[PDB]
């Protein structure tokens, strides 16, 4: 009999990787089933090294969170769901980098211009508010001046969308006089009474980012498991 | 099941400045009727085409 | 919570939208804001982080720097405390909205010079 | 088993090599089993030792397997 | 994953390996088999052979092919499902070796199971429906609790997961700990069968709180093949929470 | 669409004209649809054609679904009085007289119907239970009047009420003791038998249970109502005269299938109940049946509610 | 009529025996599964068990409790009779309104009645003037 | 507003005779037509079944049904219309509504069907002008022949 | 017994 | 643990 | 590809109850039999390759002693047998023996008879294969010029398909059917050139249209409900131009065929939301079921005023 299917799985299961890499390199392994048994038990590290096929290389390089080769077969399958999933873990693993690149490519804008604020990157925030324009997604372009403290771009959109009172009132309570007055001639001094301004009214400014975050969250080199260290060599 | 949670990034419909008259533009009803009578409609829930 | 964040957002209680975040569950976009905005939080978040992140992937968890442990990997973030006591002692009052035109754009401030 | 047992012997390793009327097969002490190969004739093992299945066959008469 | 359907039907030490992914769907059954001769030999009229037990039609019988030394096919194969019944798909592969004496010419498959739950949906009725459609039922499966595990709720659950039957009996019904329980389950095939179970259970106090639940499930049916398939079904998930 | 339901509600009176069709299924969608459409601006005028179309089911005998077709609008004029209270005072008598009906469902649904307008409309009380003893000779089914006994026994509550309910149990009894004159009957000292003699002779004594409960109930609250003793004491045995004889008529050999051991248990508990007449008995018939009532259409109601908002949610 | 005869010995004589408890589920299973007259029987019987047995007492209790939900008006009426007599935990109560019959004779009874209806008095009719049965 | 398929069934539910006017695998026409049988409620006062994806229409012809396969959001007026000529066309051709008939004049209810229908959309045709495109009489080859 | 035949009794 | 009820009541909706 | 993959346009479930006739009975019959028996052997061929058989043998013996032949009934079966014979090798290749049934294609959209050139027309349009189409091109045009309307209608759908599948065989295509539709008066040839216009070039569609805008009313039921499905897609990818049609779809409201107001009232809840749009199209609806008599129609409509509840 050949013993070489069931040794590997003893080895596996009595964690003894020296054989299961010593067996790995040097005994006939036919098939996929080993690899599909390597995954079954938590081992997705060793089967990603044998798989081609880059949609099992994708799932098995998110089981073992390595975004490198993960974002590799994203790149050749280019599926939303792919580049979804890889956001996800890749922000699981601080590595904001990969995870705009993955909004980019999914085109989730509200998500990338959270991100943005959150890591403070205020001058891609103010280009996230330029494609919010132009896609005419005025909630969106409303949301993103709301987040750059822009009270010139909220009064232009509420003027945009025929919400004079308002685009009044935020010209009026900001001190955009030159607007405020343009605005003002709009209204029908017959019909339609002008709003009071509330002397007392407070700057909504959003805090200033102190330390923006250019880089990737710092990852230790956790020793590599006994198998990434041993096969890449 | 139609009560989608709002996520802070989803549009914000201003009803005052939406036209009374935009009726949603329904997808195609007869191509795909037609789609579907020729089998050629995957179906768009349980057959996540990446699948 | 969207309206809930926004709104104490715009008031400055950035105390508030870390609390929020963390009882969601959001704790990544948390331990963004915390670094960005709250600095002195970044510890009691990165901790929380790891050990969410722990049930999903312990590996992945113990590759999450914490600030306490790893200064080096976190440069300026002693700076960013010393701005963070500046930020709450100089912008504790809300300015009067008529002064909005006086206000510079929070796009050209450098609070870290100023 | 669908088909009726007919004889098995432990092998050194710590597997039982065991025979129906169709095939030989092995079953581990965890549970997992499996076809080794298909019996032509209905075999009774009485020794496994290695790569080497030592039988009897129906007419009395000693066999070894590989 | 395809990997997960992937079943090995021979072993490495075969002169012919085979495995299949198996696809069920509604009303039919794709079987896809990799063969791959693993001799030196021309493998000559290498042939499938499936036979069916239960409710299952082979559609079409799979044509001999030629396999070239160490060479590899892939031989796809159709059942039909006609009722609501566990099947069972055997099968050999049959080959013919050019010149050598070989005594092998048949390589026996591993059994493939086809799963009756896909069949099954849950379904509601009222306790008057129910008790009606129970007296009326003609065929009747007594299967025996043997389990391991000690909770009935636990049990219940675990008993409705693996039938996909659904539970008339009101949670209140269900509640406090008495360490007797019985429940009343509805589900329907996707062929408009009918199958009613009543589980009737308990804690064997004798034996301490660790006992096992022990009790009986009896199933009813219009059709014999309903009966036996969810007792089976139920008979065979009990076993494996044994483990 | 709610966009459009209220303009389809508009057009109920024209969807209604599709049920000048035969069939039961279209009859069937066609209610459904106008019941879901209906509002306080339409409900007065559906509720007329519905009655209308009800009366027409009585007098067009030959169609084989009609009787299937008086079910669903029995269904329809019960939903439509449940969402609008104030319809319920003017569909109760219409339906009520469904109660006579040879179709045992539509006046098992007539009956449920009742019922639940009884314990949520306290103003209709009295309409109900003065209908409801103007029908009661006339009901053939013994789950009909079985029924129609509880809701007297549980409702009544004037002493003319108490009094009328008594007159009819015994008039569909007959003569008293009930042995003795069937004897005298066979002895020459379907013959029209008062209904509930007729049900009890064909051996069916749960619908005796049911009395012996609804007697209990009346004969306690005439105790409350009624400040002579004499007159008290009067009621209550002629009460227990009426369990006692249909007893005696149980184990003979004169009906057709002799009272079982659970119905002559439940029977021989009224009588005990009506022999000690204790106040905690007093309480549990009177009042804990009725809030029991309350508590299941309650928990149906929520639960309908919780299904509707787990379908919501 | 064979199912409710079993019911009524089994709430006799069942009391009686070692293991009470075997029994209860058996007569439980009635009320879930059959038709009314067998469910009135059922729930009879489980009040036999709780009148004369303390320990099945509190769990007699829940069962009738949930017995109380029963749709058919004299299953309900009976299970709330029982639940409300048990929960005042006297022995002359069960004794008199669950376990103990009539002890007169039923032509007796039938005759004194029958003459107390034709010359009603103010006092009210004493079943200690009936002879035994 | 397509017309997928017309077909002759038995009442046992075998179809002897398909024609498609859209490009269908053989898979898949063969699947519609073998539903159909289960589908089909007896007992009812109307001659359609609706499913997911397709609607049948179909009327009684002695032992047999002739069936139009259809989208859902087909015409039913001109399907019905389209179903009205269609059963008018095999009497044409076969005398007795018979499975032995359709199958001895299969082709020349093929050729019928071609007349009414193209691309799934009808053509204006009556029974006397598929008659008339059938028997293929022209007078030009008549006198390119002469 | 007597408990097992009244399961299925239709007397 | 197949068996045929043969109760009075399965014979008479049989026989129904 | 495999059959049961294959556009199948045909399916013919005959029990076959004789002896399958052998290969070599066949091939005499078809070379040395009668046309009566060339037509039964025929018959036989194309029913048992729609039942799977391959009988790759037999397409020389047709086309050397079958295709020839200038009998109509043999000439219709040849075009069943050319739907369902592989044209192509294995490797998707033309077959060489195909460049001789070419020629037999283009004789036959030369032939006499008007009905031999339209059955070949409606026959091309399920033809796959560009190689054999490119040849036929000249013929094909000029069967639109046929005095015949039988041809011009099935020609005017060979080019439709054509221009569909193969583009660069005929680019122009567009443009020769507006000029066909312009100058036709058949009422079936204008429908089919319309049907095409829709599909290829809306716009000339619509230019079309817009000539004619007023006298809709006038038209024939076919070319009617044609127009009210360019009025629905035109409308449905440019929600503007619906202002233009609207008093069209409303005035085809009022056609005397059914068919026509039923697809109308369809289209106008389309158009417009205004409430005297939709109060139109819901009388119309509830006229049409209540003056038609098949209870499939009142079925349909009746939830067809049930989606329109739905909003």
């Amino acid at each position: 009999i050949d013993p070489t299917e069931f040794k590997f799985k003893l080895a596996l299961i009595n964690r003894k990787y020296d054989e299961v890499l010593h067996m790995v390199r040097n005994a006939k392994l036919v098939g996929q089933s080993i690899i599909a048994y390597l995954q079954k038990k938590g081992y997705p590290e060793v089967a990603l090294h044998f798989v081609k096929d880059e949609k099992t290389r994708f799932s098995l390089a998110l089981e073992c969170g390595n975004i490198e080769i993960a974002l590799e077969a994203a790149k050749a399958l280019d599926d939303k769901n792919c580049w979804e999933k890889l956001g996800e873990v890749a922000l699981l693993q601080g590595n904001h980098q990969i995870v705009e690149m993955c909004y980019q490519r999914t085109k989730n804008f509200d998500k990338l211009s959270f991100l943005y604020l959150i890591t403070g990157n205020l001058e891609k925030l103010r280009k996230m508010m330029k494609i919010a324009e132009i896609r005419k997604d005025m909630s969106g372009h409303y949301q993103n001046a709301l987040y750059l403290g822009d009270v010139s771009e909220r009064v232009r959109i509420l003027k945009n969308c025929g919400q004079k009172s308002l685009a009044y009132l935020s010209a009026a309570t900001h001190g955009l006089d030159e607007e405020a007055e343009s605005l003002k001639e709009t209204f029908d001094p017959e019909k339609e009474t002008i709003p009071d301004i509330d002397p007392n009214a407070k700057l909504l400014q959003p805090p200033a980012p102190i330390m923006p975050l250019d880089t990737n969250w710092p990852l230790l080199t956790v020793s590599k498991g006994f198998f990434e260290g041993s096969i890449a060599s | 099941k139609r009560n989608v949670t709002v996520q802070p990034d989803d549009p914000i419909s201003f009803m005052q400045l939406t036209a009374k008259n935009e009726m949603n533009c329904k997808e195609d009803q007869f191509q795909l009727s037609l789609l579907a009578a020729m089998g050629n409609t995957q179906r768009k829930e349980a057959a996540d085409p990446l699948a | 919570n969207n309206v809930a964040f926004m709104s104490y957002f715009l008031q400055g209680k950035l105390d508030a939208c870390l609390e929020l975040l963390i009882r969601t569950g959001r704790l990544p976009e948390a331990a963004f804001l915390a670094r960005t905005y709250l600095p002195s939080q970044v510890s009691r978040v990165v901790k929380l982080w790891r050990e969410n992140l722990s049930k999903v992937n312990q590996k992945a968890a113990e590759s999450l720097a914490d600030p306490t442990e790893y200064e080096n990997l976190f440069p300026g973030l002693k700076e960013a405390f010393v701005v963070e006591e500046w930020v709450k002692e100089t912008h504790a009052d809300l300015w009067p909205a008529k002064q909005y035109p006086l206000v510079t754009p929070n796009e050209e401030r450098n609070v870290m010079e100023e | 088993e669908n088909i009726r047992v007919k004889s098995g012997a432990w092998d050194e390793s710590g597997v039982f090599i065991y025979t129906t009327s169709n095939h030989i097969k092995y079953a581990v002490t965890t549970g997992d089993h499996g076809i080794i190969r298909t019996l032509d004739l209905p075999i009774y093992v009485t020794r496994v030792k290695g790569n080497n299945v030592y039988c009897l066959d129906r007419e009395c008469r000693p066999r070894v397997l590989t | 994953s395809k990997l997960n359907k992937v079943t090995q039907l021979t072993g490495f030490s075969d002169p012919v390996y085979a495995e299949a992914y198996v696809h069920v769907n509604q009303y039919d059954i794709v079987l896809d088999v990799l063969v791959v001769n693993q001799t030196s030999d021309t493998l000559q009229n290498c042939t499938l052979e499936l036979a069916t037990l239960g409710d299952l039609k082979l559609v079409e019988k799979p044509s001999p092919l030629t396999l070239a030394p160490h060479d590899f096919a892939n031989i796809k194969a159709n059942v039909k499902v006609a009722s609501t019944e566990n099947g069972i798909i055997f099968g050999n592969i049959v080959y013919d070796v050019s010149g050598a004496a070989s005594d092998r010419n048949c390589v026996v498959l591993s059994d493939i199971h086809i799963d009756i739950m896909d069949y099954i949906q849950p379904a509601t009725c009222t306790d008057a429906e129910f008790r009606q459609m129970w007296a009326e039922f003609e065929w009747e499966n007594k299967v025996t609790v043997n389990t391991n595990m000690t909770d009935l709720n636990d049990y219940l659950q675990h008993i409705l997961k693996s039938t996909n039957m659904k539970c008339l009996t009101p949670e209140k019904a269900l509640s406090g700990y008495c360490g007797f329980m019985a429940a009343n389950l509805y589900a329907r095939s996707i062929f408009g069968e009918d199958a009613l179970a009543n589980v009737s259970i308990e804690k064997p106090v004798h034996q301490g709180p660790d006992a096992a639940v022990t009790g009986h499930i009896r199933i009813r049916a219009k059709s014999q093949g309903m009966a036996l398939s969810l007792g089976d079904k139920i008979n065979l998930s009990q076993k494996k929470t044994s483990l | 669409h709610p966009a459009h339901e209220r303009v389809l509600q508009d057009l109920v009176m024209d969807i209604l004209r599709v049920l000048s069709t035969p069939d039961l299924e279209v009859r069937k969608k066609t209610l459904q649809l106008a019941l879901d459409l209906v509002s306080s601006r339409n409900v007065e005028e559906l509720v007329i054609v519905l009655k209308k179309e009800v009366i027409k089911t009585n007098n067009v005998s030959e169609h084989e679904d009609t009787d299937k077709y008086r079910q669903l609008l029995v269904r329809t004029l019960h939903s439509c009085s449940v969402r609008f209270p104030d319809m319920a005072a003017n569909v109760i008598p219409v339906l009520m007289e469904f109660l006579s009906d040879s179709n045992e469902a539509a006046a098992a649904d007539v009956l449920e119907f009742v019922r639940e307008a009884i314990q949520r409309f306290d103003n209709l009380r009295m309409l109900i239970v003065e209908k409801m003893l103007e029908v009661f000779h006339a009901i053939k089914s013994v789950k009909i009047y079985r029924g129609a006994l509880w809701i007297l026994g549980e409702y009544c509550s004037t002493k003319e009420d108490i009094q009328s309910v008594m007159t009819e149990v015994r008039r569909s009894l007959g003569e008293i003791p009930i042995v003795e004159s069937e004897i005298k009957k066979e002895a020459g000292e379907e013959e029209d038998r008062p209904p509930l003699r007729g049900f009890l002779l064909d051996g069916d004594f749960f619908v005796a249970a049911s009395l012996a409960t609804t007697l209990t109930k009346i004969a306690l609250r005439y105790v409350a109502l009624v400040q002579e003793k004499k007159k008290q004491n009067s009621f209550v045995a002629e009460a227990m005269l009426l369990m006692a004889t249909i007893l005696h008529l149980g184990k003979s050999s004169l009906p057709k299938k002799p009272i079982t051991d659970d119905d002559v248990d439940r029977i021989s508990l009224c009588l005990k109940v009506l022999s000690e007449c204790s106040p905690l008995m007093n309480d549990i018939f009177n009042k804990e049946c009725r809030q029991s009532l309350s508590q299941m259409l309650s928990a149906k109601l929520e639960e309908e509610k919780l299904s509707q908002k787990k379908e919501s949610e | 009529v064979l199912a409710t005869r079993i019911l009524h010995l089994l709430g006799q004589e069942g009391p009686k025996t070692n293991n009470p408890s075997k029994y209860i589920r058996f007569i439980y299973n009635r009320v879930v599964l059959e038709h009314e007259e067998v469910r009135a029987g059922a729930v009879s019987a489980l009040a036999k068990f709780g009148a004369q047995n303390e320990e099945m007492l509190p769990s007699i209790l829940v069962l009738l409790k949930r017995c109380v939900m029963d749709d058919d008006n004299e299953v309900r009426d009976r299970a709330t009779f029982y639940l409300n007599v048990l929960e005042q935990k006297q022995k002359a109560l069960n004794a008199g309104y669950i376990l103990n019959g009539l002890t007169v004779s039923i032509p007796g009874l039938e005759k004194a009645l029958q003459q107390y209806t034709l010359e009603p008095s103010e006092k009210p009719f004493d079943l200690k003037s009936v002879p035994l049965a | 507003m397509v017309l997928l398929a017309a077909a002759v069934c038995t009442k046992a539910g075998k179809a002897i005779v398909s024609r498609q006017f859209v490009e269908m695998t053989r898979t898949r026409i063969e699947g519609l037509l073998a539903a159909f049988p289960k589908l089909m409620n007896t007992g009812k006062q109307h001659t359609f079944v609706e499913t997911e994806s397709v609607r049948y229409v179909y009327q009684p012809m002695e032992k047999l049904y002739m069936v139009l396969i259809t989208t859902k959001n087909s015409n039913i007026l001109e399907d019905l219309e389209t179903l009205r000529l269609f059963s008018r066309v095999i009497p044409e051709y076969c005398r007795a509504l018979e499975e032995n008939e359709i199958s001895e004049h299969c082709f020349d209810l093929i050729f019928a069907f071609d007349e009414i229908v193209a691309l799934g959309y009808r053509e204006n045709v009556n029974l006397a002008q598929i008659r008339t495109f059938t028997e293929m009489d022209s007078h030009e080859e008549k006198v390119f022949r002469a | 017994h007597l408990c097992e035949f009244i399961e299925d009794c239709e007397f | 643990g197949l068996v045929q009820r043969r109760t009075e009541a399965s014979r008479n909706a049989a026989d129904k | 590809m495999t059959a049961a993959e294959n556009v199948c346009y045909t399916l013919i479930n005959v029990p076959m109850d004789s002896e399958p006739p052998s290969e070599i009975s066949l091939k005499n019959d078809l070379e040395k039999g009668d046309v009566k028996s060339k037509t039964e052997a025929l018959k036989k061929v194309i029913i048992m390759i729609l039942n799977g058989e391959k009988l790759p043998g037999l397409l020389m013996t047709i086309i050397r002693f079958v295709l020839p032949l200038q009998d109509h009934t043999i000439k219709k079966l040849l075009l069943v047998f050319w739907e369902i014979v592989p044209k192509t090798t294995p490797d998707g290749r033309l077959l060489h023996e195909m460049i001789l049934v070419c020629d037999a294609y283009r004789k036959d959209l030369q032939h006499p008879n008007e009905f031999i050139r339209g059955s070949t027309l409606r026959f091309l349009c399920k033809l796959k294969e560009a190689e054999l189409l490119e040849p036929l091109m000249p013929a094909i045009r000029a069967c639109l010029e046929h005095r015949h309307s039988y041809v011009r209608r099935n020609a005017v759908l060979a080019i439709y398909t054509i221009y569909r599948n193969f583009e660069h065989l005929i680019p122009d295509a567009p443009e020769l059917i507006h000029d066909f539709l312009v100058n036709e008066k058949d009422a079936s040839c204008k429908r089919n050139a319309f049907m095409m216009l829709i599909h290829a070039d809306q716009d000339r569609a619509l230019d079309y249209l817009s000539t004619c805008i007023d006298q809709v009313q006038t038209f024939g039921d076919i070319l009617q409900l044609v127009i009210v499905e360019l009025i629905y897609k035109v409308c449905h990818a440019n929600p503007s131009e619906r202002a233009r049609f609207i008093r069209c779809i409303y005035n085809l409201l009022q056609s005397s065929s059914p068919a026509v107001k039923y697809e109308a009232a369809g289209t106008l809840v389309t158009l417009s939301s205004a409430p005297t749009a939709i109060k139109a199209a819901a009388q119309c609806y509830i006229d049409l079921i209540i003056k038609e008599s098949d209870n499939n129609v009142k079925l349909i409509v009746l939830d067809r005023l049930v989606e329109l509840k739905e909003h």
